[PDB]
DNA sequence: TGTCGCTAAGTTCACGCAGTATCCTGT
């Protein structure tokens, strides 16, 4: 995978916790742990090797208007571990969804988790809107958030979006949202 | 019909016998030619109790005052009536006595007639808070038959007394020679101008094996050295001895090796074999019986030999146990608690000479077992057997003999180190001094004495003392001092006595301070007439000042010096201590106000002092609380005399009392920092010729706490940096020193002994937070671990730092050298000795000479000065 | 069952504060 078409897939095949993630980040070029964490193993996840993992995670920060050598200090040895390099050398396996929406609740300046469960129901209609999905499609989905059935609302997501009547499979891992995604569109 | 005797103890039981104090002493009898041992029990010892009338009737304390005047005569009615009838009294004497106070209680007034009423002991006692309609207070309702007898009769101390009309017991009570019976206390006076007559003393060792099977205490030897004609008011005789008796018991399991019957014939017939304990004990009953000793003398005889004594003599039941002491009783005192006061009852009559306690009591040394105090006044060599050996002595007859020998030998020096501390003498000038009892002097404190002391002198004056009772404040103050090192002369002015002194000059008596129940009380008013505490402090000022002018007598034998010199030093603790007892807080008179005003005086003299010896343009460098340092900048001898005189003569002139004396003429100099030099004492000899003595104060060389190898390596330091030698060869020479250490430590030339740091313990090993493992604490519980003789609280303590791998930290890798001796897994820490133990004591000793750092010293011992 | 006072330097431990390094989480 190409570090390029990255952003492609942001803007297409990247499920909407992982876009909310990819746009901070562009917008302020720095992610705190938890975004950090979610993110860097969902580019595991998608196939992003080891050195491409570390040339974007450096490009994206230099960025931030911080050393580089500052990065190679300290988010290097992060990021090898994320890849299970050092330590006990664990392929430490990406987020489930349901992970997800039970790991470390978000607060003010964070971004991760899954939008449906951690977007109040004004600001995730605000969102769909922004995507332009069809005012009905956008009351489905905000039911199906208020009835808790979040995995529900992202399968309606993706019904919408590659205009597809139904889903065919039960998501229940954001790299398998973004394998079906590259299956209907590649 | 007179009787005369000369008491030395008195024993009296509360609940048992009430009302019956028994005193324990010695009579002449012309048919023996001799001196014996004498108990009379005065009796019907009647309770007294002075009840303090009200100024008006109060109504219960409901109505509050009434006004109506209340005289001697209502207060005795309602005496008879209401308490009388309320607490079951039937007969009671009543007085007016008019008596004066000033302890502390309020709302007392300082002059009152108050109503003495005496009735029998037997009959119930009153209540503390007891209050009426007519009386505000009742005293000394608790107060103890024997403190009312001594007390009311005047007796202080030891002394001839006689009897009057004496009556013989009906029945023997005690175990002495001579009973006699004395029905009132108004018939025993006191004789003056008279001779204390010999005693007879009696020391003894006792080995014992501890059981393995019951984790407890059989004793297998018991040797006893007795003086019948101990005098007390001469020097120790010589031969301290006179005779002795021997006793050996057999083990239980062990037998003899089939040659004790000869091996005794051929050595002594004044060796007694025992088969059992029980017979063992049983001898020594009968021996002390015999013998009827006065004072019973040992080593932690308090702590672990009369203890045990009586808890063997209680698990095997040997009958007769009231002879071990002199009245005859059936039921022993309950045994353990704290202290040794159940013990010293349970030989009551007989004083009891603990040379441990003495020892700690006059003299000062590192260690306090057997084998350090013989070695630091003897002078001799004491050989301690191995536990083991001592189970495993019973195998040849040769070593039973060398165990019976070695006890033998530890008794003799017990006796020897009793008479050269002179501690029967010194204990019985103080008893007389303060007025309590010998048994109770011998036992160590401060505060009974100074108690009893102060009691006297208030009731022989007319005064009601309180009833028995059922960082504080501003001390002392350390000038600020310039560290350094001076080459001049130092003149060192130093007061005498100065809190005593203080006392003194400014009336500060109970019975002048007005105090009122964390403020400094106002200054008494000059024209009061001395009070009593001035009197009682200005008494053993006077002794101790007489001892001193007697000491400088010349031509006088050193042992006679060493004996002057611990009267003194005793005789300034006597006086500090009584100074002492208006702070604490359990005294009979507690005193706090009195106390800071003493401080706060003392601090005000030192500060003017200082004032004045500023205004004579000189440089002041040093002082603790009484004392000053003076800079010279002068080289000859007879100036810096001329310049003392001159200051003294000017200080003095404006003390009434307090005098300043010339504590000293220092050559050269090392204050490091406060409470902490060392200095080149300058002694005159005559035709200006001064010879000179190394004194250090303060310094860690000074101190248990630090290895014998610092010891050393800080005595040479400090030789050499106190001399004349030019500063170049003193350096040349330290780095050369300091070289040699360096390389004879990590080769291991130097001697496991130089290795050992001491330390003593507050309270039991097991009381001890476990707060770590502190050395000393850590070492302690070890050795109770393993199979010997206890450590209890109050004991040096050795352990050496050494190595074994544990990579933990240094301070919890503390062993004993013993075991160091015995593992073989575990050696001396050579980088902890050579970093911790001895860079910090030359790095502080040498930190105001220019030329020498921590980082050279740390090169020089050889150590890595990467942390340094 | 009483075991004198205060003052002061010193050791060993327990913690703030900041700085450096390594090691984590999942399916
Ligand atoms: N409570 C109490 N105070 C003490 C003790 N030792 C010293 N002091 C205090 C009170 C003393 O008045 C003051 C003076 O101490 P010194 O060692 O100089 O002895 P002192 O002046 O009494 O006599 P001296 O210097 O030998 O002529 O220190 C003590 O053991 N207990
Ligand atoms: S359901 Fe899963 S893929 Fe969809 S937004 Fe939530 S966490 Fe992301
Ligand atoms: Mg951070
Ligand atoms: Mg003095």
């Amino acid at each position: 995978i190409s570090l390029e078409q990255i952003d492609g897939f942001a803007a297409k095949s990247f499920p909407l916790c992982m876009r909310q993630l990819h746009k901070s980040l562009r917008e302020n070029h720095h992610l705190r742990h938890g975004g950090r964490m979610q993110y860097g193993l969902f580019l595991k996840g998608i196939g992003l090797t080891l050195e491409q993992a570390l040339q974007f995670w450096r490009l994206e920060f230099t960025k931030g208007k911080v050393d580089s050598e500052k990065f190679d200090k300290v988010y290097a040895y992060s990021i090898r571990h994320n890849y299970g390099k050092e330590g006990k050398r664990t392929d430490y396996t990406p987020y489930s969804c349901m992970k997800v929406i039970l790991s470390n609740p978000p607060s003010q300046g964070d971004y991760h988790g899954c939008p449906f469960r951690h977007s109040d129901p004004e600001l995730l209609k605000q969102k769909l809107q922004s995507f332009k999905v069809p005012s009905s499609g956008i009351n489905q989905i905000l039911e199906l958030v208020k009835g808790m059935h979040y995995q529900l609302a992202c399968q309606k997501y993706f019904e919408l979006t590659h205009s597809v009547d139904d889903c065919g499979f039960s998501l229940n891992h954001p790299n398998q949202y973004f394998a079906e995604s590259q299956k209907l569109l590649t | 019909q007179v009787f005369r005797f000369y008491w030395l103890d008195a024993y009296e039981d509360q609940y048992s016998q009430p009302g019956v104090v028994y005193l324990f002493g010695k009579v002449w009898i012309e048919s023996a030619d001799a001196y014996v041992s004498c108990c009379v029990s005065v009796k019907n010892i009647e309770r007294t109790v002075y009840l303090l009338p009200r100024e008006n009737r109060v109504q219960l304390s409901t109505g509050k005052d009434t006004g109506a005047p209340v005289s001697m005569m209502h207060v005795y009615q309602e005496f008879n009536e209401a308490v009388a009838e309320k607490y079951k009294i039937m007969k009671f004497k009543s007085k007016k006595v008019d008596k004066d106070y000033a302890f502390e209680i309020p709302d007392v007034p300082a002059s009152s007639e108050y109503l003495e009423v005496r009735y029998s002991a037997d009959s119930p006692q009153l209540p503390q808070d007891l209050k009426g309609e007519t009386f505000s207070h009742v005293f000394g309702t608790n107060t103890s038959s024997l403190e009312l007898f001594l007390l009311s009769r005047k007796i202080k101390g030891p002394s001839w007394l006689e009897i009057k009309s004496p009556q013989l017991s009906s029945q023997p009570m005690s175990w002495c020679k001579v009973e006699a019976v004395v029905t009132r206390p108004d018939q025993v006076s006191v004789v003056k101008d008279l001779a204390p007559p010999p005693v007879v003393v009696l020391s003894l060792s006792m080995k014992t094996v501890q059981n393995a099977k019951t984790h407890q205490n059989e004793i297998v030897a018991i040797a006893a050295l007795v003086h019948h004609t101990f005098p007390l008011d001469k020097a120790p005789p010589q031969p301290p001895f006179q005779t002795h008796f021997c006793v050996l018991s057999k083990l239980n399991d062990c037998i003899f090796p089939y040659d004790y019957n000869e091996a005794v014939k051929q050595k002594n017939a004044n060796i007694e074999i025992a088969l059992t304990e029980r017979t063992l004990l049983g001898f020594f009953l009968a021996k002390i019986h015999k013998i009827d000793p006065d004072v019973i003398v040992g080593h932690d005889i308090y702590g672990f030999d009369l203890e045990v004594l009586l808890q063997r003599i209680n698990s095997c039941k040997v009958p007769f146990w009231s002879k071990i002491g002199r009245l005859r009783r059936s039921v022993m005192p309950k045994l353990g608690g704290r202290s040794g006061f159940a013990e010293r009852n349970a030989a009551c009559g007989r004083i009891i000479c603990d040379i441990e306690i003495s020892a700690k009591e006059l003299i000062r040394c590192k260690s306090y077992h057997l084998s350090e105090l013989v070695h630091q006044i003897l002078k001799a060599e004491r050989v301690v057997i191995p536990p083991e050996n001592i189970r495993n002595a019973y195998n040849d007859s040769v070593h039973l003999l060398y165990m019976l020998e070695n006890t033998w030998i530890d008794a003799k020096f017990i006796l020897q180190i009793m008479c050269e501390l002179n501690v029967l003498p010194l204990a019985l000038q103080i008893t007389n001094i303060a007025g309590n009892v010998m048994s109770r002097t011998l036992m160590g404190g401060r505060s009974e004495r100074n108690e009893y002391l102060l009691l006297h002198a208030f009731t022989e004056n007319n005064f009601i003392v309180p009833d028995k009772p059922v960082a504080a404040y501003a001390g002392g103050l350390v000038l600020e001092p310039k560290v350094g090192f001076y080459d001049k002369f130092i003149l060192l002015l130093d007061f005498n006595s100065l809190y005593p002194s203080i006392i003194q000059e400014y009336n500060i008596c109970f019975t002048t301070v007005h105090r009122e129940a964390d403020e400094i009380p106002e200054l008494p008013h000059s024209d009061l007439e001395m009070g009593i505490l001035p009197r009682e402090i200005r008494k053993l000022v006077e002794r101790r000042r007489h001892v001193k002018q007697l000491m400088k007598q010349p031509d006088l034998n050193p042992d006679l010096y060493l004996q002057y010199d611990i009267r003194q030093k005793a005789l300034k603790l006597t006086a500090n201590s009584m100074y002492g007892c208006l702070g604490f807080s359990y005294s009979r008179f507690y005193a706090k106000p009195l106390a800071a005003l003493v401080t706060h005086q003392g601090r005000e003299i030192l500060l003017h002092t200082k004032e004045m010896v500023q205004k004579m343009n000189l440089e002041v460098i040093y002082g603790d609380t009484d004392s000053i340092m003076i800079n010279t900048n002068c080289n000859n001898l007879e100036e810096v005399f001329k310049l003392g005189n001159r200051v003294k003569s000017e200080i003095n002139k404006s003390y009434k009392l307090l005098e300043i004396d010339i504590d000293g003429i220092f050559k050269s100099l090392l204050l490091l920092k406060k409470k902490k030099y060392a200095a080149l004492t300058v002694e005159p000899t005559g035709d200006g010729k001064y010879v000179t003595k190394q004194e250090l104060k303060g310094l860690d060389i000074v101190r248990r706490d630090w290895c014998e190898l610092a010891k050393q390596a800080g005595n040479y330091v400090i030789s050499q940096i106190l001399s004349d030698q030019p500063r170049d060869s003193i350096v040349e020479n330290i780095q050369k020193k300091l070289t040699e250490i360096g390389e004879n430590v990590t080769n291991g030339t130097v001697p496991i002994t130089q290795y050992e740091i001491n330390k003593a313990l507050t309270k039991d090993p097991q009381d001890y937070p476990d707060k770590k493992s502190l050395p000393h604490v850590h070492v302690a519980l070890w050795i109770n671990s393993q199979g010997g003789r206890k450590v209890k609280a109050g004991d040096t303590i050795s352990y050496v730092i050494c190595q074994d791998g544990s990579n933990l930290s240094a301070s919890q890798r503390a062993y004993a050298q013993e075991q160091l001796q015995k593992q073989e897994n575990l050696s001396i820490d050579t980088q902890y000795y050579l970093s911790q133990q001895v860079h910090p004591v030359v790095a502080r000793i040498c930190e105001p000479i220019d030329g020498i750092d921590s980082a050279l010293i740390a090169m020089w011992l050889g150590l890595d000065p990467s942390q340094f």
